[PDB]
């Protein structure tokens, strides 16, 4: 490409992922939260866990970034100084910048805040803002139907010929952090234990809740459907002879107790069922808030021909996200192939790199032209400062 | 002399870490990168002293 | 090491790194530092049916011992091996074995034509941007 | 004369509209081709190590 060393940052709802363009790995993957140690001390950094292993009074893991993918603590996010110096070890004023959630066209502001954050707060001489689900589609596809089950929820974004279908961008509530509340809630008798506590809750989400999460599951069909089908299978196997796959123990070793936490296969299924069926946790959330009819984001994309939108999306499905790396995509294939069987779901996904796929797409920085993306000059701030 | 040993050694560009302004012509920003330096752009210890033996 | 290797979304590479713990440096001529480091790793981060619950289901077995099947990654914690076929390094120790693999890499790549791993002078004619071109 | 005048005004607008369409089309190809070749070169030096 061109002789450039851009800085590639992905700011998720929970993870702040930072490196450069000339390194295909991030230099760091710290939280987009902070253990505000209490002085206030916005402790960013994953291991800086250990402060929250103190579980200290006054230590408060507030997020910087809420569940919309937009930061609510921007000067503690100016974490950006922590990135560039304590992690990147470079001046931001040296290097260009690529920073990554889609919306409906209203907050297109935050850029002004990034005019604060890259020109005033850090004086990065040029910064490019890329769209994170479009970046996931990039790392070489033009149009996509991107579902990010990140920490924030199930974020559905239709993308047609590179443009964002603004009315159809839907972001669910139910992702990593609600499942942190869920795993803290259901293994609560087995852990025998049962933001500021974010120093308890985020710390447990760093130690054992994630250890129950990367180890949670999604049923490949609906868990009620898989449950009835596997109960019918086990009844066939029992009545023919005189085993159910869901009755087996997925025991969890709660290392703050070193204790067996027997949740079954269906039990670990039931957590990620709430992402597709959040009526199972609270009545105020519809199945439409679940990822299946979220179908609706296909249908709202049909208004931008609607069946051509359906053709493009349901033959160009894209799966990404942290909570999507919980096992069970086949739930998406089943749950949207029953709401849209017309176009067969040819899905794409980074399967590893999935949780930092916005970073890898922003890294794709390494475009061969500066004209391929809008790179903001300080003069571009000065033009946006006028009228 | 150290520079005479150095120029006697390993036998050629130079390179710089510089502000480039990229072209579309030039952008109203600039940025640092390793730009190509063009053509126009001490003492000795003896060894076997620090030799572990 | 536990907080480093248990935070991986890949459950399998964690165990492969967990079973090749290498401890190096000029201090690490200390005997037993690596050994009790391994023992403390097995103390802190080894996932097993613990001696309370494995003893409990030893007693459930005496009623052949099964194990309560856990889901977490660090279930086996081990160290890695040092090349004993270097008598100069067998004699002068492996506390600074970073130099040994550097010697092996130097006999590999430099006695090879492979400048995919070293910058040539002509490669400098991308500079230290070709230093980014010659990494492993 | 009136219909050819209206066609002459129709043609200029269509031509102006196409370029910004094909500016979006050609940039969609090459950047994806870049992102393909980056996805190529993501694995290229990987196996060499």
């Amino acid at each position: 490409t061109l002789n450039r060393k851009c800085v590639v940052i992905h700011n998720g709802s929970h993870r702040t992922v930072a490196g450069f363009s000339n390194v295909e790995l991030p230099q760091c993957i710290i939280p987009s939260s902070y253990i505000k140690r209490t002085e206030a001390e916005f402790i960013f950094g994953t291991y800086n866990i250990d402060a929250a292993a103190e579980k200290r009074n006054g230590d408060e893991v507030y997020t910087l970034v809420d569940s919309q993918g937009l930061p609510y603590n921007w000067d503690a996010l100016e974490q950006w100084r922590y990135l560039y110096d304590t992690q990147l070890k470079v001046s931001p004023e040296e290097l260009p910048l690529v920073i990554t959630p889609a919306t409906n066209g209203k907050p297109d502001a935050i850029l002004e805040r990034y005019y604060e954050l890259a020109f005033d707060k850090l004086n990065v001489p040029v910064f490019q803002i890329v769209i994170e689900p479009l970046a996931i589609a990039l790392s070489g596809k033009s149009s996509a139907f991107v579902i990010d089950i990140g920490a924030s929820g199930c974020n559905v974004t239709p993308i047609i010929d590179g443009i964002v279908v603004k009315n159809a961008v839907v972001r669910s509530k139910f992702g990593g952090d609600f499942l942190d509340f869920q795993v803290h809630e259901r293994l609560a008798p087995l852990i025998k234990e049962e933001q500021k506590r974010s120093t308890d809750v985020w710390y447990e989400a760093s130690t054992w809740i994630q250890q129950f999460k990367s180890t949670l599951q999604v049923s490949e069909k609906d868990l009620f459907e898989l449950e009835r089908y596997y109960k019918e299978q086990a009844d066939i196997y029992a009545k023919q002879q005189e085993n159910n796959p869901l009755v087996q123990k997925k025991n969890f070793l709660f290392k703050p107790l070193n204790k067996t936490l027997t949740l079954d296969l269906k039990e670990c299924y039931q957590f990620a069922e709430y992402l597709f069926k959040p009526q199972l946790i609270s009545d105020k959330f519809s199945p439409e808030d679940g990822l299946g009819p979220l179908a609706k984001s296909v249908k709202k994309a049909g208004a931008s021909s609607p069946e051509q939108v359906y053709s493009l999306l349901l033959t160009n499905v894209i799966i990404t996200g942290s909570t999507s790396l919980i096992e069970g995509e086949q739930r998406i294939i089943k749950e949207l192939s029953i709401r849209f069987p017309q176009y067969k779901l040819t899905t794409f996904a980074n399967q590893v790199d999935r949780k930092i796929q916005g970073w890898l797409g922003a890294l794709t920085a390494n475009l061969p032209s500066w004209s391929l993306g809008k790179w903001y000059s300080k003069e571009d701030y000065e033009t946006l400062k006028r009228d | 002399d150290p520079q005479t040993l150095i120029t006697k050694a390993n036998k050629k560009e130079s390179w710089r870490y510089d502000w480039y302004q990229p072209s579309k012509e030039k952008y109203p920003f600039r940025y640092k990168t390793w730009l190509r330096n063009q053509e126009d752009e001490e003492d000795i210890l003896d060894l076997k002293e620090f030799d572990r033996r | 090491v536990g907080l480093t290797l248990d935070n991986i979304d890949d459950i399998n590479k964690a165990k492969a790194v967990w079973e090749n713990i290498i401890i190096v440096g000029g201090t690490t001529s200390i005997s037993g530092f690596k050994e009790a480091l391994l023992g403390q790793l097995l103390k802190d981060h080894l996932i097993i049916e613990p001696e309370e619950e494995k003893s409990k289901r030893e007693e459930e077995a005496k009623s052949f011992v099964p194990t309560i099947e856990y889901v977490q990654c660090p279930t086996v914690i081990k160290l890695a091996k040092y090349p004993d076929y270097f008598p100069e390094w067998k004699k002068s120790g492996y506390s600074e074995i970073i130099f040994l693999g550097a010697q092996i890499v130097s006999k590999q790549i430099f006695t090879h034509p492979k400048d995919t791993f070293y910058i040539t002078r002509e490669k400098y004619n991308k500079g230290p941007a070709a230093l980014w071109d010659v990494q492993f | 004369d009136a219909l050819l005048t209206n066609q002459l005004y129709k043609n200029h607008e269509l031509l102006k509209l196409e370029r910004k369409k094909t500016e979006a089309v050609a940039r969609l190809k090459s950047m994806n081709k870049s992102a393909i070749n980056q996805y190529n070169r993501r694995q290229d030096k990987k196996n060499k190590r």
